């Protein structure tokens, strides 16, 4: 018996071969393998194949290969493949990827992916799912910022800020112990993964590394607090001593040095350059040159990202309000206009294609959108299809090389950058159940479902007065794993190794699962998935045109995107 | 009679900054091809390497400017500025490790920046 | 519809311009909430019709004008800073001194 | 080189000799003295000077004069004085008031308030400052009604009750030791401070003085409950052992007394006498001369706040809804009419203003607005400010005699009252870091950011979604240090010294601040800041005319109020 | 805009009686809600327009009719209270019996 | 009023419903929540009206065509649901593929 391949996809979700358009983009994926044995594909409901002495296992216990929870015939998009498979979740943690059911009955049947009295499922067949994106930008500025943040796929914030006061409304630190003590305790009630950096500033390590022992999971270097030389480097040997990531935003107004200064400080030590173009901050005008470095692991932030015919007109003021600075003070216009350049913005775009810039993130709330990095990530992929063609890379007309690069941004390589890609990042065994359902038609826009160590956390779903829970208003909520004490299993509070060593969590009272922060001291360039490229980026101090192997980079501006007001109410 | 809601009345007269202490003036050149810009609280000795000045004549000032502005210096740019004498302690620590103590050790000071190639010193 | 927290939100400020219209339209004087709200639901309908950002950073000094609010209500108001999605995408319009 | 007034007004905030207009009112306050050293003022941002090695010091750990929180150049407005300064908070208190900075470099810092490693910054420059309001004649009737109060700058809530119960709608009163158990246990999710009152009733001591040991910080007699003689003397005599405030509403039916009676019971003991007015109780007609003995600690609640043309109107039906009145009684009618004076709720716009009534109050859901507070004391100022003139005190054309007097009305003398002055009601060194920014074109009106212990709690902050937190919808919002277990550390309940010593908060397991009440039978009213007028207050039994020093008190009501239809919505 | 916890919540029964009104426009006799949105959103007007609270008690007597609502409403309906800025601050108006 | 969750809720699409029509009466092609709280809208109003279910399941296809919306959003829309007070209680309404 055959099923031709329209009906099987309808039914079970793609198969090897098929593509997928991500939402309204010209980008399509391919399904490179699957897992299945055509004729035992999972599925669950009435009448349906996961039943008791069917596709469900009735004898074995829970420790006896048995899963948690199962994600059937899910259209996996990660680093590390396009492909489809059942996810075996257990204890919060991906367990299986591969074919689930029972062995009694079914072939190729992956040994510890029983569906067994303990198993709840959800249904992936037609959807598209990913990690969980990692944003490294986070100002805790606002709470409501959270379910901004889930709403678009992310369930890992790192960054720093206690509210509204105007450190925090510049720059991603929690300054000192207490602050930091404070935030920790606020985590708790915040239901997403979260690691806090503290001020890189000082010319004594122990004010700075007090903060490490504190709890801080990294430091931020910041320009608004001093980038100077002694800062970078106080900051730098703390972080090798304590196996942290720092993070930089260096001396836009050459005040101390040129980047080329900034670079000596650094002295071949590894760095995560914050948005690296330069509207975010840095060295004016060059401070993309660093995106050639090995050294360097370079994040972009969001609202460049990609180059529009409107970004240049809303940056200004917006960089006014994040900085503190006065209209009436030339200086300080002359400083806000010295970071906005269309020529290293459309530069930006095709270093993103290329591989040279290796992570998206946000800058949430202060130059930055928190629920937009996704979003963003797919509308520059989306533009640079269109304006530089398929990459040579591709094959069979897929858009598979590009996909793996641009996931690859807000998913495994800012856990990488960060020393938290043990635990997140990507769809791996023996990594955290952080898992974001896609539609393909919302894919990049609004989650479907976002799972949180092995338990929905946030989902798109409607009227809870309904006899089912489909009929309007969907909207964007809360589930079980945001509620009571589950919101401590269901979350991760990345943390220094010494600060886990001294107690912190327990002279604290925190209940969430504690990550340990390590391995971010002995990476580079070459360690950034799909995005390892080193080269020598000259940038014109004159007219700030970029060029990259002799070759100006620059590409026009859109007047319009997909993922836009098709979706969008507002 | 007209309101404006939380307006300001201010009293007469103006305020002096930095007041009784030694003013300075001084030429700078950014020899440098990017703008160099300079706020009004750096211990002016230890301002990027390609501004050049009589380095000796930065030891222990800063600009004599209001409390957050700052003097910008576009490439090839030499300007007529203003210091005025550090307060507290007259000590430094960190920015360019020029200083990391009393800024009365001019000597040492100027050792460190020449050594490093900050321009302008004898 | 799939409503994210962000749409949620600027479901009231259309909702707030709607009630200072009809405030205006029976002769009233529009106190600060009220002009902010008009102004504010201006700038997001613009977006949606597809006018650029630097249209509406202009168009929104006109909305507006002193004889239109209370007294004090153009002193109050510096700026009203408002994002949308335009054609390309979420962006920020800041309409500086609207009322003159 | 000069700064003309103008220009540094607009750069750092106003100081010595200017003027700031309070909201829309005619009130102006002027600046007394300023700590600063012109030309080292601190302020924090792009290029500015609150950066390493420069004003924020690089080499002091935390513990070394180093602050937690740094606010810039606060125009503070306190009984203590209306003046310009820095103001440092450490370990949630404040720890100096003067000015920040680095003592390497800067002119006249403050020895402990360094700006360090350790510290965040809150910009005040342009800001007013007061303490946190300190409300204490609160009915806990609907957890909404907090951040109703923390949006007017509300911080502290003294009063009792169980919810939307009818004896709660009618009384603060928590009655007996289970009800405030049950409430301090619920006190652990609001983000407001709290102290909660038992019932102020019985003619045996022990029924009273259990509620003290199992929590309760004060007692309310209430004439609902029987505003008998002997309650109001055993609730003393439990007060007078106990070192807890007594808060009475007096027997208006005069039942079982007149005022002399209640008095007579009092026997010169310390109490304190809610809705002193009338209105919202007491002694018909005659109740407001308690507001005149020395023993008296007399406060106000809202609704007569101030004497307008609509006061009356409103107050009839409030009345028989607080109550539980039927209008079908003609002695219920009769007793809620008995309340509504305009001869007694014109005089006490007067009595406000010459300082024989020392507090204001909410009376929250009970004949009182949560959210108006402060808004009424503002507008009370104002009208006597026009109707009055300024007060023979003041000097070049400042209301700040006048500001002095009002503010002390819902900060400092409401928590001297309370027993809690050592902890919280002013903007002091060694006080709870309870702290109002306002904005002066909003002064008053909506709060800018209110810290509580250190951490902003509530703030005026708009799109979560968007690239920084100005757009719009500008709205009030709960901020960290109301999320997770951060609530409990920026938040004090406050208690009896027994139930202290008992282990009470160890036996409900309760995690605030524990806040210890003492020292509130040993004051009157000579201890209330510029309200300490001792008068005798003649009220005409007949026509109800208030005469003081043989002079006729009265005054018009107003058709108009500023703080109103230029700011609400609705 | 500068939002409170209230005024937020007070859009609700502006957008309650609007759609209220929409109903009884096509022809439909108010049920309960329908019928209380009004009146509070026709007195929180009116606080608007600065008529007094001693007018609004009594307006408010004559907005609806029992023609207008569904049987019983009009019995239902003991009183109805909504608070207000009027040009003296905010106001409780109570509106006893307001359907006849 | 007494309103209940679902009651409040239900009020948000009463009134995205309103703002889209809006867009549409000035010329604008309708996007995907638009369309939806539209559909969505008219069914509750429906309801209200006393239509039956089986009615509202056929008259939801006739709201909005293709030529209302932009490109793509009739095939996003598989179907809308919504659940209203009818004169016979709560009832769910059903409308499949609302956009040809
Ligand atoms: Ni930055
Ligand atoms: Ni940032
Ligand atoms: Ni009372
Ligand atoms: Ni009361």
């Amino acid at each position: 018996m055959k099923i031709n391949r329209q009906q099987y996809a309808e039914s079970y979700g793609p198969t090897v071969g098929d593509q997928v358009r991500l939402a309204d983009t010209d980008l399509w994926i391919e399904v490179e393998k699957d897992y299945t044995t055509y004729g035992d594909e999972a599925n669950f409901g009435g009448g349906k194949v996961l039943r008791e002495g069917m596709g469900e296992n009735g004898t074995y216990t829970r420790t006896e290969n048995v899963l948690d929870l199962l994600l059937t015939n899910a259209l996996i998009l990660d680093y590390t493949g396009i492909y489809k498979a059942d996810i075996g979740v257990k204890d919060g943690y991906i367990v299986g990827i591969g074919k689930g059911g029972n062995p009694d009955i079914m072939d190729g049947v992956t040994p510890n992916m029983i569906v067994g009295t303990a198993t709840e499922v959800i249904a992936a067949e037609g959807k598209i799912v990913t990690a969980g994106g990692i944003d490294t930008h986070v100002h805790f500025i606002n709470p409501d910022q959270v379910d901004v943040a889930l709403a678009n796929g992310i369930t890992t914030l790192f960054g720093g800020g206690t509210g509204p006061a105007e450190g925090s409304k510049a720059t991603t630190v929690t300054p000192g112990p207490w602050n930091i003590e404070k935030m920790l305790k606020s985590t708790e009630g915040l239901p997403i993964n979260v690691g806090i950096l503290g001020k890189g500033h000082g010319s004594s390590i122990a004010p700075i590394m007090e903060q490490i022992d504190a709890g801080a999971a990294g430091l931020k270097i910041h320009e608004d607090w001093g980038a100077t030389p002694a800062s970078i480097d106080r900051s730098l040997t703390v972080a090798d001593e304590a196996d942290v990531q720092v993070a930089i935003h260096s001396d836009t107004l050459n005040e101390a040095g040129f980047l080329e200064d900034t670079l000596r400080a650094i002295n071949g030590r590894v760095i995560h350059s914050f948005h690296v173009e330069g509207a975010g901050g840095g060295h004016a005008p060059d401070i993309m040159a660093m995106a050639g470095h090995p050294n360097v692991l370079p994040s972009s932030t969001n609202p460049t990202r990609p180059f529009t015919v409107n970004t240049i007109d809303e940056h200004l003021d917006m960089l006014m309000v994040c900085h503190h600075l006065k209209q009436n003070i030339p200086e300080d216009v002359a400083f806000a206009d010295s970071r906005i350049r269309p020529e290293t913005i459309a530069a930006e775009d095709i270093l993103h294609d290329l591989g040279i810039i290796s992570m998206m993130s946000t800058d949430a709330l202060a130059m930055g959108r928190a629920g937009e990095m996704v979003l963003r990530t797919w509308q520059t992929a989306d533009k640079m299809k269109k304006q530089r063609g398929p990459l040579a890379e591709e094959k069979n007309g897929s858009d598979n090389f590009r996909a793996k690069r641009y996931v690859s941004k807000y998913t495994i390589n800012p856990a990488i950058a960060q020393g938290i890609a043990h635990e997140v990042g990507s769809i791996e065994e023996g990594k955290f159940a952080d898992l974001v359902l896609w539609e393909p038609k919302f894919f990049g826009v609004k989650a479907d479902r976002v799972i949180k160590g092995g338990i929905i956390a946030y989902a798109q779903i409607g009227d809870p007065s309904a006899s089912i829970p489909t009929p309007q208003p969907v909207m964007g909520r809360r589930m079980y794993g945001t509620v009571g004490d589950l919101i401590h299993d269901t979350n991760i509070t990345f943390m220094s190794k010494s600060s886990i060593q001294q107690g912190v969590p327990a002279k604290l009272g925190l209940k969430r699962r504690i990550g340990t922060v390590k391995n971010c001291r002995n990476i580079g360039k070459k360690d950034m998935k799909w995005n390892d490229v080193t080269t020598d980026i000259d940038i014109n101090p004159e007219t700030y045109e970029v060029k990259v192997d002799g070759e100006v980079l620059t590409c026009e501006p859109v007047k319009e995107l997909p993922m836009a007001q098709r979706y969008f109410l507002f | 009679n007209y309101i404006v809601p939380g307006e300001y009345r201010v009293a007469e007269g103006e305020i002096e900054i930095n007041a009784g202490r030694e003013k300075t003036t001084i030429r700078v050149s950014n020899t440098g091809d990017r703008p160099i810009q300079v706020g009004s609280h750096i211990h002016f000795v230890e301002v990027n390497k390609e501004l050049l000045f009589d380095r000796a004549e930065g030891i222990g000032r800063r600009l004599n400017i209001p409390s957050g502005t700052a003097a910008r210096f576009e490439p090839g740019e030499e300007m007529e500025v203003e210091l005025t004498e550090l307060g507290g302690n007259r000590e430094v620590f960190g920015i360019s490790d020029l200083t990391n103590g009393s800024v009365d050790n001019k000597e040492l000071i100027l050792q460190r920046a020449k050594e490093l190639g900050y321009k302008g010193v004898e | 519809m799939h409503l994210n927290p962000a749409e949620k939100e600027k479901l009231q400020i259309f909702l707030a311009s709607e009630l200072a219209l009809k405030r205006k339209a029976r002769g009233l004087k529009l106190n600060y909430p009220e002009a902010v709200a008009i102004i504010t639901s201006f700038i997001m309908e613009g977006a949606r019709d597809g006018k650029t950002v630097a249209m509406l950073m202009e168009e929104g000094k006109h909305v507006l004008t002193r004889d239109d609010v209370m007294e004090g209500v153009p002193e109050m108001i510096d700026d009203i800073q408002a994002e949308a999605t335009f054609p390309d995408g979420t962006k920020l319009v800041t309409v500086h001194n609207p009322i003159s």
